[PDB]
C-alpha cells in the first residue's frame, strides 16, 4: 500500500546537486531492512520502498558491485 | 630621444637580404614538415 | 630636403593597398576554400527520405 | 673589469651584421622548428 | 587654494623680481606652460621685461610662440594677446615669431 | 654643435612644447662675429637686423615651435607597408591550401547539404529566430 | 668602490650546478620510476649534497671570515628565511586540506565512515603522545640555548644544543619504529596516503632540521658565533619551532581527531 | 544544433533556457555600454592640443568610479541569482534517467520499473544516411517524454566528461564515483544535440548526445520495445 | 663555572661590518646606511651632499608625502636647485676616504 | 581697424571636457538602448508570439510525417 | 591556563634551563614510562580482502613491486592475504 | 671571461637579460604550437589524424606560453633589469640564488619537451586533471616528465618571489617610505607575494598526483575513497592567481608607459593604483571555484564564488579610468611603445568585461567548456600580457641595449599584430556562443566559417612575429647609438645612460629626510 | 677546541684575486672540478636517456 510509484521523490536530506550518498543510503536502508525482515522470516515488502529508490538512482555497475562484495565479503558498509 | 647616425647603415639593399633571409627561416622547415604531412601518415 | 615618406609614401600606400586587395580577392573566391555560408536563401532543400 | 657599453653587454657578438644574421636566423629558428618536428617525431612512431 | 586675480598677481610679482636670474625665468615659464590656461599678457609683459633685463632676445621669443601654442585651436587667443602687448613689443624691440619667419617649416 | 654619449649626467637640449626653456643654449660656443652679436644684445633690440634676430634665436635654440611640431607622412608608408605584408599573408595561406589541406568531407557536397538543409527543416531547427523561423512552410520558400 | 653596505656576490658556479643537480634528481626519479634503474638519481643527490655543501660554505667564508654581512645584510637575511618559512606553511596546507576533505566526507567506497572501514588507527596516547613530549620538549632547550649564547656562556650553549639534538633524533626513531609497527599502508586508501604523505614529510622535515642544528653545532664550537651575531642559529631555531608546530597540528588532526 | 554562420546562441528549447538568453541580453546591454564610453573616451582624450601637465586631484572623482560600477554589478547579479536559485528550485520529476560515460561513448539507464539500459555512439561520416550531420548523429537516441521533468543523473566509469546540450541550457559534468543531478524539461517534441564537453582523451570530439523528445504515448512503446 | 668563551663583535668583527660597527660608534655614516636630515636648503644653507667622486645622483621629495621623487646629477661646483622644488644643494669632497 | 574682445583664456581644456562627457553618456546609451529595442525587445516578442500559436501536438505531428523519429514512425 | 607557576625580576638561561630539567625533561621521562607499559602485542587484526585497502594500480619500482617500503610480515597483509 | 660572465652571473641586469633571452626563444615555440593548433582547425576534416597528438600540442601551446614566456619575461627579465635600476639598489637581494632562479629554467623547459617526445605525450590539458592524467589512462613517463618541469618553474619563481620582496622591503634609499616607490615596483611586489602563497599549493597538488601515479596513494582515486574534485580544488586555487600573476607587472608597465608619453611627472592617483593592485591580490585568492562551475557544488557556494568574483571590476576599473585620467591633458608622444598601450587598455577591458559575463554560474553552464572562454582569455593574455612585453620591450629596448629600434618599423609591426589577433580571436565569441566546445580536433560542418576567417588571421600574426625578429636585427646592424632621453628627473632607470654600466649606485642616491 | 677564527679571516681576506670559492686553495680546485665533473657528466647521461626512451622498443 502507498506506494503509486512514479519515481523517487525529492528527498530533503539530499537536497543538492550531489546525489552519491541518496543512492547510498537507500542501498544500506533497503538491506539492513532485509536483514531484519529475515532473521525473523516472511515478507520483505515492507523494505520495498528503499528497494524502488536506489534501483531509480543507483548506477547499474554500483549495485552489482556492491552486490559482489555482499556475497564476497568485502562490502564495506555497516548492514 | 635622441641618437647618433647609424655606425654601420643598413640600406634598402642589405634591408631587403636581411628581412628574405628571416622570413625563410621561419617558412622553410615548417613548410617542409608540413608539405610531407602525408608521407609520415597512414601507419 | 623631403624625407623617405615624402618621396615614397604615396607609391608605398598604393601599390600595398592594391596589392593587397587582389590577393585577398583571388584567395578569398578563387581555389576552392569552403566558407559554407548561410543556405537561407541560398539553397533549394531536397527530399533525403 | 668587463667589457663596458653599446654591444657590449650581451653574449653574442654584433660586430658583423651578416654574422649576427645567421646567428639569429639560427636561434629563433630552431625554436620555431621543433614543434613541427616533435610532431613529425610522433607521427612516425606509429 | 586660491581665485583668478590672486594667481595672475603672483605670478607678476614673480617675473618682476628686479634681480631674477636665468634659473628663475626658465623655472617660470616652464612652471606656467603646466596649467590649463594661456596666461594674461600682464604676465608676459612681465616676462618679456624679464628677458630683457637678463639680456636674452632669444628666450622672448620662445616665450611668445608657447603663448600661441598654449592656446592650441583657439585662434581667436594669439592675435588679442599681441594686440595687448604690443605697446612693450614696440617699446623693448621685441619682434613677433610671424615677423622673424619662424612660423614656416 | 656635437652632443657625447658620455655627456649622460651632464644637462641636456630638448625641444619640447611642454618644456619651452631647456636647461642649456643650442650652441654653446662662439666664433668671434657670434661674440660681437652677444655683445649688441646687451644693447636695444630695435638695434637688431632681422637676421640678427633670428641668429639670437638659432644660437639659442634648435628648432621653432613651428618646426617642431611639423605633421610628416610617415601614416602612409605605415599604412602601405602594412597591407602589402597582409596581402604577403595570403600568399601563405595560398600556398597551405594548395600544399597541405587535403580534401574537404562529402557533406560539403551541393547534394548533401540541399537534403541536409531539408531534414533540419523538417526537424525544425531554431524554429522561433535562428533557422526555421526564416523559412515559409505554406509557400515552402525562404521568407522575402 | 662601494659606498653603500651591501654584499656584491663573486661569480659563483652554484647556482648553475644546483640546476643541473635538479636536473638529475627528478630525471632519475622518472627512471627509476619507469626504467628501475637508480644510477641518475644517485648522480643527481650527489652533486645536489656537494653543491648545497659548497654554497653554505661560501656563505660561512662571506660572513665569518669576511665580514661582508653588515646589519643591512642580516635584515635582508632576517625577511628571506621568514618567507621562505612562509612559503613551507602553505605547501603542507594543501596536504592538511587533503586530510580534511576526505575525512570529513568519507565516501560510500570507504563504508562511508571515518576511519574507513578495515583501518585501525595507532592509540594517539601511546607513541604519539610521546613524541609530542619530545618535540616540545627540544623547543624548550632550543630556547635555554639561545639565551646562553646571548649571555655569552659556551658551555651551556653546547650543552643545549646538544639535548635539542638529541630530543629531534628521538623523535626520528619512535616515528620509524611507528612506522615499521603500524598495521596499515601507504596503500591502504585515501587514510594511508593522507597519514604516510603528510608525516612524511614532515619526517623529512625534522631531519633537514636536524642537519642544521648539528652544522650550529660544529660552528659554535668552533667560535664562529659572537653574542650577538648569530643568524645561521636563528634561522635554525625559527626552522625549529615552524617543525614543532607542524607537528602539533599532525598530531590534533589526525593523530587525534581522525581518529 | 547550431546552424551555419551562427552569432549567439541557439534558440530555447526549455523554459530556464529561455530565461538564460535575456539574462545574456540584459548583461551584453551592459557590455556594450561600458565599452564604447571606454572607446569614446579613449579618443577624446587623443583628440585635442590642448594640455594640462601638472598634477590633478584624485579625491572627488574617485567616488563616481567607485560607485557606478557598484551599482551596475547590482543591476547584474541580482537577476543572474535568481536564475541560479531557479535552475536548481523543487523539482517534482515524473522519471529518472541515468548516463554513464566512457571513453568513448555514452549509455543510459532507465531504471524506474525495468531495468533498460543501452549505448548511444557516434555515427561515422563513411556510414551517414544522406541528409544526416558529420560528429552530431548516433546510433541510438536519448528517447524522453516532451513536455515533463525528469531527472538525469550524470557520472563516469573512467575519465571524467561532461555532459552538455545547450539548447536545453544543461551542462553537468561526469565525475567516476559521483552522481551529478540536472533536470531536464523540453518545451518541444524534436532532436536536440550537444557534445562531450571535458577533455577525456584523444576521442573527445567524438561522443556526442543526441535527445528524441516525444509524445508520452510514443515513449512508453518505445521503452518496452528497447528490453 | 659559567663562564665566557663566546667572542663579541668587538674582538671578532671584522671587513665592513667592522667599519660599520667603528664608524657607528663616532656617529659617522660613511656606508650611506641613515637618511640624511635636510638643512633650511636656501643658498647660504645648502644641503650638503657628501661624496668620492665629482658627481652624486640626489632624490629630492620636495614636500612630504609626494609619491614621486626628483633625480638628478649633483655636479662638484656651485649649487645647484632641485629643478621641482628649487632647494639647493651642494657637493662636499670624499670624507668617507680622503 | 578696431580691437578684438577678450576671449576665455582659463580652463580650455576643462570647458572641453564638460561638454563632452555628456556627449560620452549619450552616445554610450544610445547604444546599449539600441541593444535593447532592435534585439532584446525584439527577442520577447519572437518567444511570445511563437508559443501562443503553438501546438506541440502538431509539431510533434508534423515531424513524424516527416520521418525524423527512431521513436515514432 | 596562561600559567601555574611565574617569573620576570632576575632571570635569563638560568630560568629556561630551570625549565629544561625541572619541566621539559621530566614530562619526557613520565611520557616514556607510559609508554613502556602499554607497548607489546597488537593482536594482529584478521585479514579481509577489501576493495578500497592493498591498492596496487602500478607496480613499487622496488623488490618484488608488491612489497610497501615498511612492510611488516607481522601486520601488514598483501593483497592476497598475511605472508609464509 | 665569457663563463664567469654569463654561467656564473651574480649581476641583475645580465641576470635579466638572459631571461629575455630565454622567454624570446620559448615565444618562437609557443607560436609554432598555436600554428599547430590552427591549422588542424582551418578547414573540416583532420589534418594530424591523431587527435592525441592534437591534444598534446594544446597542452604544450599553454605551459610554453605561460611558464615559459611571459613569466620569465615580465617578472624575470624587467624585473631584475628595472626594479634595482628604480629604487637605487646595486643589485638583488641575494645575487647568487638569483641566477639559479634563471638556470632551473632551461632543465624544466628541457623534461616539458621530453614529455612530449616519449611515449604518445601528455595530452591532458594544462588543468592535468586527473583520472585522465593517470596512470591507467595516461600510463607511462610523459605525465611524470610534466609533473616535475612544473615543480623546477614552481621552485624558481618562489626563490625569485623573495628576492624580489627582500630586495624591495630592504633596498631603498632610507628617506624612501614605500609610498614613494614607482608603481612597476609595486607591481612586481604584489606579483611576488601571489607567487609566494600559490605555488606551494599548486606544487602539493602535483605531488599527490605524482604519487597516486607511482606509489599506489590514491587521492584522487574514488577505488581508494579519494576525489577528483580535491585535485580541481588545489589546482585552481593556485590557477587563479596565477592569472593574475600574468597580468600585475603588465599593469605596471602600461602605467609607466602611458604617463612617459604623456609628458607626465606621475600617474594619476598614485596611491589609488596602490590600493587597486593590493585589492585585485586579495580578491585573487577567494574566487578560484568559478572554474568549477559545472561539478555539482551547491548552489549556495555557487553564489558565493559568482558575488566574490564580481567584485574585481571594481578596483579593476579604477585603474582602466586612471590611466585614461593619465592621458587627459596629455603632450602625447605617438610612439611605438605607446601605440601599445592604447590597444591594451582598450582591449584587456574588452577580456575583462567577457569575463564577467562568465562569473554568472547561471551562464557559465552554457559557456563553460566552449570557444566563448578561450575567446575571454587571449584578449586577456594574448592581447594583454603580449602587448604589455610589446610596449615594455620597445620602450625600454634603448636603455638595455644602448641602440634605437626603426620606429617606421615597429609602427608596422603593431598594425600588423593588431589586425592579426583581433581576426583571429574575434569571431571565437560566436563560436563558443553556438556552442562549439573547447579542445577539440574537429567540428560539426555549422562552425566552418568562423573556424576558416580565426586560422587565417593566426598566419597573419605569424608574419607579425618574423617582422619583429627582422626589427630587433635591423636596429643591431645599424647601431645607432642614444644620446639624450626625455623625463629622466623622474625615471630614474634612465640616469646611468645607455647601456647603464656593469656595477650603478656603487655609491648610492642622496636623498633627505626633512 | 680553540679559537682560530683570526687565522682564517686573515686567509680569506689575502688580497690575490681569487673568487671565495677557490680561496680554500688546492682543495677548493679538487671538489669544484669533480662537481662540475658530475654535473656536465650527469647531464650527458640525461641527454641519452631521453634520446633512447624517445623510441618505442619491441
Ligand atoms: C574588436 C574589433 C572587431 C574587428 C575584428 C575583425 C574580424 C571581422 C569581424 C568584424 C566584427 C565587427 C564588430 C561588431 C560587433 C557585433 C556584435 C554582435 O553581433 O552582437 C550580437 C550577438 C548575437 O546575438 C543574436 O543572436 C542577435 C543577432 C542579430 C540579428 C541579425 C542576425 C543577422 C546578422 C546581422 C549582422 C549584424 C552585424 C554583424 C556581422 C558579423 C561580423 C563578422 O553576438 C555576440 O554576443 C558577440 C560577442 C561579442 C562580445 C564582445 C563585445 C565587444 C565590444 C566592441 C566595442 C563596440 C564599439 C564599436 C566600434 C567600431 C569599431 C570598428
Ligand atoms: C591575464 C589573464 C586573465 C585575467 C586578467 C582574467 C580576468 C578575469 N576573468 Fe578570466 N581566464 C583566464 C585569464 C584571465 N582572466 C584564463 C587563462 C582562463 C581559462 C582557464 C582555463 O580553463 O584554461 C580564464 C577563465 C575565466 C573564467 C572561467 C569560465 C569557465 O572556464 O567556464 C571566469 C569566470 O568567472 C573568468 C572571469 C574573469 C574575470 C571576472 C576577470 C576580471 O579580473 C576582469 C576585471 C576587468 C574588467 C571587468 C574590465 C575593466 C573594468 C572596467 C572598465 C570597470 C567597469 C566594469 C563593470 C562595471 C563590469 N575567467
Ligand atoms: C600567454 C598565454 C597564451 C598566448 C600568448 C596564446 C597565444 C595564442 N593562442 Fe592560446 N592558449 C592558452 C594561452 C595562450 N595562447 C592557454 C592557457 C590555452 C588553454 C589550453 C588548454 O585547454 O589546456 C590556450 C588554448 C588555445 C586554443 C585552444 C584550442 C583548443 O581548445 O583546442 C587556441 C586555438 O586557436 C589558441 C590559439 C592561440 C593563438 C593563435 C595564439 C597566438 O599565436 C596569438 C598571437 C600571439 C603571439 C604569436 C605571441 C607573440 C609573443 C612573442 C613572440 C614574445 C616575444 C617577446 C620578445 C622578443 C621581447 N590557444
Ligand atoms: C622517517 C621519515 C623519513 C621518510 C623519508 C625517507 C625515505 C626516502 C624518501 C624521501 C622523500 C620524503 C618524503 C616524501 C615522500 C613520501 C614518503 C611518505 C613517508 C613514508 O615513508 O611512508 C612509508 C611508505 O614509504 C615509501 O613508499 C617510500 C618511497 C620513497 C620514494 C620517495 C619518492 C619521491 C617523491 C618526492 C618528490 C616530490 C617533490 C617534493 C618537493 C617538491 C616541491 C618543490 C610508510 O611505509 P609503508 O610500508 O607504506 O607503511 C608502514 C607499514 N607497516
Ligand atoms: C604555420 C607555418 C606556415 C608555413 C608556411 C609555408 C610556406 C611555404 C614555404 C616553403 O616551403 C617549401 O615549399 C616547397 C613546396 O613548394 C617544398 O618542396 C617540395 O615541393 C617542391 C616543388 O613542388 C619540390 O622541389 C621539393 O622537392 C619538395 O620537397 C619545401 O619542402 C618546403 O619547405
Amino acid at each position: 500500500k502507498i506506494k503509486n510509484y512514479q519515481t523517487a521523490p525529492f528527498d530533503s536530506r539530499f537536497p543538492n546537486q550531489n546525489q552519491t550518498r541518496n543512492c547510498w543510503q537507500n542501498y544500506l536502508d533497503f538491506h539492513r531492512c532485509e536483514k531484519a525482515m529475515t532473521a525473523k522470516g516472511g515478507d520483505v515488502s515492507v523494505c520495498e520502498w528503499y528497494r524502488r529508490v536506489y534501483k531509480s538512482l543507483c548506477p547499474i555497475s554500483w549495485v552489482s558491485t556492491w552486490d559482489d562484495r555482499r556475497a564476497e565479503g568485502t562490502f564495506p558498509g555497516k548492514i | 630621444i635622441t641618437a647618433k647616425p647609424a655606425k654601420t647603415p643598413t640600406s634598402p639593399k642589405e634591408q631587403a637580404i636581411g628581412l628574405s633571409v628571416t622570413f625563410l627561416s621561419f617558412l622553410l622547415p615548417a613548410g617542409w614538415v608540413l608539405y610531407h604531412l602525408d608521407n609520415y601518415k597512414k601507419s | 630636403a623631403p624625407d623617405f615618406h615624402d618621396k615614397y609614401g604615396n607609391a608605398v600606400l598604393a601599390s600595398g593597398a592594391t596589392f593587397c586587395v587582389a590577393v585577398w580577392v583571388y584567395m578569398a573566391t578563387q581555389i576552392g576554400i569552403e566558407w559554407n555560408p548561410s543556405p537561407v536563401g541560398r539553397v533549394t532543400p531536397k527530399e533525403w527520405r | 673589469h668587463y667589457e663596458e657599453g653599446p654591444g657590449k653587454n650581451i653574449p653574442f657578438s654584433v660586430e658583423n651584421k651578416w654574422r649576427l644574421l645567421a646567428m639569429m636566423t639560427l636561434f629563433f629558428g630552431s625554436g620555431f622548428a621543433a614543434p613541427f618536428f616533435i610532431v613529425r617525431h610522433q607521427l612516425l612512431k606509429k | 587654494h586660491e581665485t583668478d586675480e590672486e594667481f595672475d598677481a603672483r605670478w607678476v610679482t614673480y617675473f618682476n623680481k628686479p634681480d631674477i636670474d636665468a634659473w628663475e625665468l626658465r623655472k617660470g615659464m616652464n612652471t606656467l606652460v603646466g596649467y590649463d590656461l594661456v596666461p594674461e599678457p600682464k604676465i608676459i609683459d612681465a616676462a618679456l621685461r624679464a628677458c630683457r633685463r637678463l639680456n636674452d632676445f632669444a628666450s622672448a621669443v620662445r616665450i611668445l610662440e608657447v603663448v600661441k601654442d598654449k592656446a592650441g585651436p583657439h585662434k581667436e587667443i594669439y592675435p588679442y594677446v599681441i594686440q595687448e602687448l604690443r605697446p612693450t613689443l614696440n617699446e623693448l624691440g621685441i619682434s613677433t615669431p610671424e615677423e622673424l619667419g619662424l612660423d614656416k617649416v | 654643435s656635437v652632443v657625447k654619449s658620455e655627456d649622460y649626467a651632464l644637462p641636456s637640449y630638448v625641444d619640447r612644447r611642454d618644456y619651452p626653456l631647456p636647461d642649456v643654449a643650442h650652441v654653446k660656443n662662439l666664433s668671434a662675429s657670434q661674440k660681437a652679436l652677444k655683445e649688441k644684445e646687451k644693447a636695444s633690440w630695435s638695434s637688431l637686423s632681422i637676421d640678427e634676430k633670428v641668429e639670437l634665436y638659432r644660437l639659442k635654440f634648435k628648432e621653432s615651435f613651428a618646426e617642431m611640431n611639423r605633421s610628416t607622412n610617415e601614416w602612409k608608408t605605415v599604412v602601405g607597408a602594412a597591407m602589402f605584408f597582409i596581402g604577403f599573408t595570403a600568399l601563405l595561406l595560398i600556398w597551405e591550401k594548395h600544399y597541405v589541406y587535403g580534401p574537404i568531407p562529402h557533406t560539403f557536397e551541393e547534394e548533401w547539404v540541399a537534403k541536409q538543409t531539408k531534414r533540419m527543416l523538417d526537424m525544425k531547427v531554431a524554429p522561433i529566430q535562428g533557422f526555421s523561423a526564416k523559412w515559409d512552410y505554406d509557400k515552402n520558400e525562404w521568407k522575402k | 668602490h662601494q659606498t653603500h653596505a651591501y654584499h656584491m656576490v663573486n661569480p659563483s658556479p652554484w647556482p648553475l650546478t644546483g640546476a643541473l643537480s635538479a636536473l638529475l634528481m627528478t630525471s632519475g626519479l622518472t627512471m627509476w620510476f619507469h626504467f628501475n634503474s637508480m644510477t641518475l638519481l644517485m648522480i643527481g643527490l650527489t652533486t645536489n649534497m656537494l653543491t648545497m655543501y659548497q654554497w653554505w660554505r661560501d656563505v660561512i667564508r662571506e660572513s665569518t671570515f669576511q665580514g661582508h654581512h653588515t646589519p643591512a645584510v642580516q635584515k635582508g637575511l632576517r625577511y628571506g628565511m621568514i618567507l621562505f618559512i612562509i612559503s613551507e606553511v602553505l605547501f603542507f596546507t594543501g596536504f592538511f586540506w587533503a586530510f580534511y576533505h576526505s575525512s570529513l566526507a568519507p565516501t560510500p567506497e570507504l563504508g562511508g565512515c571515518w576511519p574507513p572501514t578495515g583501518i585501525h588507527p595507532l592509540n594517539p596516547l601511546e607513541v604519539p603522545l610521546l613524541n609530542t613530549s619530545v618535540l616540545l620538549a627540544s623547543g624548550v632547550s632550543i630556547t635555554w640555548a639561545h639565551h646562553s649564547l646571548m649571555e655569552g656562556d659556551r658551555k651551556h650553549m653546547l650543552q643545549a644544543l646538544f639535548i635539542t639534538i638529541t630530543l629531534g633524533v628521538y623523535f626520528t626513531l619512535l616515528q620509524a619504529s611507528e612506522y615499521y609497527e603500524a598495521p596499515f599502508t601507504i596503500s591502504d586508501g585515501v587514510y594511508g596516503s593522507t597519514f604516510f604523505v603528510a608525516t612524511g614529510f614532515h619526517g623529512l622535515h625534522v631531519i633537514i632540521g636536524s642537519t642544521f642544528l648539528i652544522v650550529c653545532f660544529f660552528r659554535q664550537l668552533k667560535f664562529h658565533f659572537t653574542s650577538n651575531h648569530h643568524f645561521g642559529f636563528e634561522a635554525a631555531a625559527w626552522y625549529w619551532h615552524f617543525v614543532d608546530v607542524v607537528w602539533l597540528f599532525l598530531y590534533v588532526s589526525i593523530y587525534w581527531w581522525g581518529s | 544544433m547550431a546552424y551555419p554562420m551562427q552569432l549567439g546562441f541557439q534558440d530555447a528549447t526549455s523554459p530556464i533556457m529561455e530565461e538564460l538568453l535575456h539574462f545574456h541580453d540584459h548583461t551584453l546591454m551592459i557590455v556594450f555600454l561600458i565599452s564604447s564610453l571606454v572607446l569614446y573616451i579613449i579618443s577624446l582624450m587623443l583628440t585635442t592640443k590642448l594640455t594640462h601637465t601638472s598634477t590633478m586631484d584624485a579625491q572627488e572623482v574617485e567616488t563616481i568610479w567607485t560607485i557606478l560600477p557598484a551599482i551596475i554589478l547590482i543591476l547584474i547579479a541580482l537577476p543572474s541569482l535568481r536564475i541560479l536559485y531557479m535552475m536548481d528550485e523543487i523539482n517534482n520529476p515524473s522519471l529518472t534517467v541515468k548516463t554513464m560515460g566512457h571513453q568513448w561513448y555514452w549509455s543510459y539507464e532507465y531504471t524506474d520499473y525495468e531495468d533498460l539500459s543501452f549505448d548511444s555512439y557516434m555515427i561515422p561520416t563513411s556510414e551517414l544516411k544522406p541528409g544526416e550531420l558529420r560528429l552530431l548523429e548516433v546510433d541510438n537516441r536519448v528517447v524522453l517524454p516532451m513536455e515533463m521533468t525528469i531527472r538525469m543523473l550524470v557520472s563516469s566509469e573512467d575519465v571524467l566528461h561532461s555532459w552538455a546540450v545547450p539548447s536545453l541550457g544543461l551542462k553537468t559534468d561526469a565525475i567516476p564515483g559521483r552522481l551529478n543531478q540536472t533536470t531536464l524539461m523540453s518545451s518541444r517534441p524534436g532532436l536536440y544535440y550537444g557534445q562531450c564537453s571535458e577533455i577525456c582523451g584523444s576521442n573527445h570530439s567524438f561522443m556526442p548526445i543526441v535527445l528524441e523528445l516525444v509524445p508520452l504515448k510514443y515513449f512508453e512503446k518505445w521503452s518496452a520495445s528497447m528490453l | 663555572a659559567s663562564g665566557g668563551g663566546v667572542p663579541t663583535d668587538e674582538e671578532q668583527a671584522t671587513g665592513l661590518e667592522r667599519e660599520v660597527m667603528l664608524a657607528a660608534r663616532k656617529g659617522q655614516d660613511p656606508y650611506n646606511i641613515l637618511a640624511p636630515k635636510a638643512t633650511s636648503g636656501t643658498k647660504e644653507d645648502p644641503n650638503l651632499v657628501p661624496s668620492i667622486t665629482n658627481k652624486r645622483i640626489v632624490g629630492c621629495i620636495c614636500e612630504e608625502d609626494n609619491s614621486t621623487v626628483i633625480w638628478f646629477w649633483l655636479h662638484k661646483g656651485e649649487a645647484q636647485r632641485c629643478p621641482s622644488c628649487g632647494t639647493h644643494y651642494k657637493l662636499v669632497p670624499h670624507q668617507l676616504a680622503h | 581697424s578696431t580691437a578684438l574682445a577678450k576671449p576665455q583664456m582659463r580652463g580650455l581644456l576643462a570647458r572641453r571636457l564638460r561638454f563632452h562627457i555628456v556627449g560620452a553618456f549619450m552616445v554610450s546609451l544610445g547604444f546599449a538602448t539600441f541593444y535593447k529595442f532592435a534585439v532584446a525587445e525584439k527577442r520577447k516578442k519572437a518567444y511570445a508570439d511563437f508559443y501562443r500559436n503553438y501546438d506541440s501536438m502538431k509539431d510533434f505531428e508534423e515531424m513524424r510525417k516527416a520521418g525524423i523519429f527512431q521513436s515514432a514512425k | 591556563a596562561s600559567a601555574a607557576k611565574g617569573d620576570h625580576g632576575g632571570t635569563g638561561a638560568r630560568t629556561w634551563r630551570f625549565l629544561t630539567f625541572g619541566l621539559a625533561l621530566p614530562s619526557v621521562a613520565l611520557c616514556t614510562l607510559n609508554s613502556w607499559l602499554h607497548s607489546g602485542h597488537r593482536e594482529r587484526p584478521a585479514f579481509i580482502p577489501y576493495h578500497h585497502l592493498r591498492i596496487r594500480t602500478k607496480p613499487f619500482s622496488w623488490g618484488d613491486g608488491n612489497h610497501t617500503f615498511f612492510h611488516n610480515p607481522r601486520v601488514n597483509p598483501l593483497p592476497t592475504g598475511y605472508e609464509k | 671571461m665569457f663563463i664567469n660572465r654569463w654561467l656564473f652571473s651574480t649581476n641583475h641586469k645580465d641576470i635579466g637579460t638572459l631571461y629575455l633571452l630565454f622567454g624570446a626563444w620559448a615565444g618562437m615555440v609557443g607560436t609554432a604550437l598555436s600554428l599547430l593548433i590552427r591549422a588542424e582547425l582551418g578547414q573540416p576534416g583532420t589534418l594530424l589524424g591523431d587527435d592525441q597528438i592534437y591534444n598534446v600540442v594544446v597542452t604544450a601551446h599553454a605551459f610554453v606560453m605561460i611558464f615559459f614566456m611571459v613569466m620569465p619575461i615580465m617578472i624575470g627579465g624587467f624585473g631584475n633589469w628595472l626594479v634595482p635600476l628604480m629604487i637605487g639598489a646595486p643589485d638583488m637581494a641575494f645575487p647568487r640564488m638569483n641566477n639559479m632562479s634563471f638556470w632551473l629554467l632551461p632543465p624544466s623547459f628541457l623534461l616539458l619537451l621530453a614529455s612530449s617526445m616519449v611515449e604518445a605525450g601528455a595530452g591532458t590539458g594544462w588543468t592535468v586533471y586527473p583520472p585522465l592524467a593517470g596512470n591507467l589512462a595516461h600510463a607511462g613517463a610523459s605525465v611524470d616528465l610534466t609533473i616535475f618541469s612544473l615543480h623546477l618553474a614552481g621552485v624558481s619563481s618562489i626563490l625569485g618571489a623573495i628576492n624580489f620582496i627582500t630586495t624591495i622591503i630592504n633596498m631603498k634609499p632610507p628617506a624612501m617610505s614605500q609610498y614613494q616607490t614607482p608603481l612597476f615596483v609595486w607591481s612586481v611586489m604584489i606579483t611576488a607575494v601571489l607567487l609566494l602563497l600559490s605555488l606551494p599549493v599548486l606544487a602539493a597538488g602535483i605531488t599527490m598526483l605524482l604519487t597516486d601515479r607511482n606509489l599506489n596513494t590514491t587521492f584522487f582515486d574514488p577505488a581508494g575513497g579519494g576525489d577528483p574534485i580535491l585535485y580541481q580544488h588545489l589546482f585552481w586555487f593556485f590557477g587563479h592567481p596565477e592569472v593574475y600573476i600574468l597580468i600585475l607587472p603588465g599593469f605596471g608597465m602600461i602605467s609607466h608607459i602611458v604617463t612617459y608619453y604623456s609628458g607626465k611627472k606621475e600617474p594619476f592617483g598614485y596611491m589609488g593604483m596602490v590600493w587597486a593592485m593590493m585589492s585585485i591580490g586579495f580578491l585573487g585568492f577567494i574566487v578560484w571555484a568559478h572554474h568549477m562551475f559545472t561539478v555539482g557544488m551547491d548552489v549556495d557556494t555557487r553564489a558565493y564564488f559568482t558575488s566574490a568574483t564580481m567584485i574585481i571590476a571594481i578596483p579593476t576599473g579604477v585603474k582602466v579610468f586612471s590611466w585614461l585620467a593619465t592621458l587627459h591633458g596629455g603632450n602625447i608622444k605617438w610612439s611605438p611603445a605607446m601605440m601599445w598601450a592604447l590597444g591594451f587598455i582598450f582591449l584587456f577591458t574588452v577580456g575583462g568585461l567577457t569575463g564577467i559575463v562568465l562569473a554568472n554560474s547561471s551562464l557559465d553552464i552554457v559557456l563553460h567548456d566552449t570557444y566563448y572562454v578561450v575567446a575571454h582569455f587571449h584578449y586577456v593574455l594574448s592581447m594583454g600580457a603580449v602587448f604589455a612585453i610589446m610596449g615594455g620591450f620597445v620602450h625600454w629596448f634603448p636603455l638595455f641595449s644602448g641602440y634605437t629600434l626603426n620606429d617606421t618599423w615597429a609602427k608596422i609591426h603593431f598594425a600588423i599584430m593588431f589586425v592579426g589577433v583581433n581576426m583571429t580571436f574575434f569571431p571565437q565569441h560566436f563560436l563558443g556562443l553556438s556552442g562549439m566546445p573547447r579542445r577539440y580536433s574537429d567540428y560539426p560542418d555549422a562552425y566552418t566559417m568562423w573556424n576558416t576567417i580565426s586560422s587565417m588571421g593566426s598566419f597573419i600574426s605569424l608574419t607579425a612575429v618574423m617582422l619583429m625578429v627582422f626589427i630587433i636585427w635591423e636596429a643591431f646592424a645599424s647601431k645607432r647609438e642614444v644620446l639624450t632621453v626625455d623625463l629622466t628627473t623622474t625615471n630614474l632607470e634612465w640616469l646611468n645612460g645607455c647601456p647603464p654600466p656593469y656595477h650603478t649606485f656603487e655609491e648610492p642616491t642622496y636623498v633627505n629626510l626633512k | 677546541f680553540e679559537n682560530r677564527v683570526a687565522e682564517k679571516q686573515k686567509l680569506f681576506q689575502e688580497d690575490n684575486g681569487l673568487p671565495v670559492h677557490l680561496k680554500g686553495g688546492a682543495t677548493d680546485n679538487i671538489l669544484y672540478r669533480v662537481t662540475m665533473t658530475l654535473c656536465l657528466g650527469g647531464t650527458l647521461y640525461s641527454l641519452y636517456c631521453l634520446g633512447w626512451a624517445s623510441f618505442p622498443h619491441k
